[PDB]
């Protein structure tokens, strides 16, 4: 819910979320949904920062913060970790399944 | 001296390109807690000797107690050596 | 507190080289099920003189105890991890990179021009050493298609051409390792993750209505002890079962009048 408020308000709905998470194109199709007022709100912080160091500062965080590809996807970057991450769900329901084979 | 302490915080090894989950889950925890610790006491420390503005209120106390050292009765250039050669020229001379 | 930070940076690298020398799964060794004995020789409630209430005590120190045993061998495997890669950080490397901060000598002070260059190089490190790349629309080729549609006329459907070019560029996004494109990678997304998921769980579940859909077709008496209540009935023999619901189970199976 702290991650998506960014995006989509306080209240959320966190079980269409939990039920079905975000696809990587529907995470690109709302960060650049918000990205205006991203670049309007960066712009009036780094002409308000306090000096020309800070300035740069945000301005080079959110350029980098701005660019939809660099959205760290754990499936990109650690795909056997999170095939593990499926199978640590889908462990527990065999087991389950195993019990309900044995009765 | 705070760049002499500075430069020695320019040589720390950067802990950032080991914070991957590939160095996660091939570590032992407690020795991940401690690499994680060590980490927010690389910041302390950075934090600390950056803090340039505290070094004012440093060199006030450092000014007091040598300024009262230089308020000597006898004078405020006056040392031990001088003192002591004074002292060799006194108890030297007759009485 | 450099020393110990590079040790420990050495003793980090050492666990990803004696982990990737064996080439095991990531979660495996954390993961206390799989330190677990599945062929344990689970002890028979029968043989234990159990009263009524005593059984579920029974189930609890037993399911305790063999998960205990499992977190004690999973510790175990960490201690010979730990000293089979505190025996290999002493023979390594400790080529690192030094952390990037401002150049400022002695005397002298530090221009801007550097404390950017310190910053670019933070900046650097969060974007992720593997990426999508997915492709915001530019803007030349966003009015040019738009355009494009209204010499056609049908310039009231070109924000639709315009989404459906970009989706079409977002479903087809490659990954890119350090820029250059990784050649054949297949990534199962968090969303097809969790449908798969979704699916395994209502099918089970499903298994379970089953189950139970011809446990109360046959015998539909048995909804009248409650599943937590359960075991809290049985015993070691089956006259020490309490007699809570023997009447009751009795008096209901033999039909409605």
């Amino acid at each position: 819910k702290e991650e998506l408020k960014v995006i989509y308000g306080d209240n959320v709905d966190v079980k269409h979320f939990q039920a079905s998470p975000r696809t990587p194109v529907q995470q690109l199709f709302d960060s650049l949904k918000n990205a205006a007022a991203n670049k309007e709100r960066a712009a009036k912080e780094a002409a308000a920062a306090a000096s020309p160091y800070l300035a740069y500062a945000v301005t080079k965080k959110q350029e980098v913060q701005a660019d939809p590809s660099n959205i760290p996807f754990d499936e990109v970057l650690y795909p056997q970790l999170s095939e593990e991450l499926l199978e640590l769900e889908l462990s527990d329901i065999r087991e389950d399944e195993i019990a309900l084979e044995k009765a | 001296l705070s760049n002499e302490r500075y430069q020695l915080l320019s040589q720390w090894p950067d802990f950032t390109t080991m914070y991957g989950k590939d160095f996660y889950y091939r570590a032992h925890p407690e020795d991940l807690k401690k690499f994680y610790d060590a980490a927010d006491e690389y910041y302390k420390l950075y934090e600390t000797v950056t803090e340039f503005d505290s070094l004012s209120a440093l060199a006030s106390q450092v000014v007091p107690n040598y300024a009262a050292r230089r308020r000597s009765t006898v004078h405020p250039a006056i040392g031990s050596t001088v003192a002591d050669g004074a002292f060799t020229n006194f108890l030297l001379s007759k009485q | 507190k450099k020393q110990a930070t590079e040790n420990l940076m050495k003793l980090l690298q050492a666990y990803k080289d004696i982990g990737d020398a064996k080439s095991e799964p990531l979660l495996k060794n954390h993961n206390p099920r799989t330190f677990e004995d599945r062929d344990y020789p689970v002890p028979d409630f029968r043989t234990q003189n159990l009263k009524a209430g005593d059984v579920p005590k029974f189930f609890d120190t037993v399911i305790s105890t063999r998960a205990s045993a499992a977190i004690a061998s999973k510790d175990k495997f960490w201690a010979g991890r730990k000293t089979e890669a505190e025996a290999a950080s002493a023979k390594a490397s400790a080529a690192f990179p030094r952390v990037a901060v401002p150049e400022w000598k002695k005397g002298k002070t530090v221009s801007i021009e550097n404390l950017n260059t310190v910053t670019d190089k933070y900046a650097a490190a969060l974007v992720p050493k593997r990426k999508l790349a997915l492709p915001v629309l530019p803007e030349g080729v966003k009015k040019a298609v738009e355009d494009f549609a209204a010499s056609v006329g049908q310039a009231k459907n070109a924000s639709e051409v315009s989404e459906l070019l970009a989706k079409s560029l977002a479903e087809k996004a490659v990954v890119t390792e350090g820029g250059k494109v990784v050649e054949g990678f297949s990534y199962v997304s968090k969303a097809v993750a969790a449908k798969v998921i979704a699916t395994r769980r209502a099918e089970v579940h499903e298994r379970l209505l089953k189950l139970w859909a011809k446990r109360l077709l046959v015998s539909p008496e048995l909804a009248i002890v409650p599943l937590n209540e359960f075991d809290a009935q049985l015993a070691s023999k089956f006259e020490g079962i309490s007699p809570k619901y023997q009447e009751l189970l009795s008096a209901v199976a033999q039909g409605n009048k």
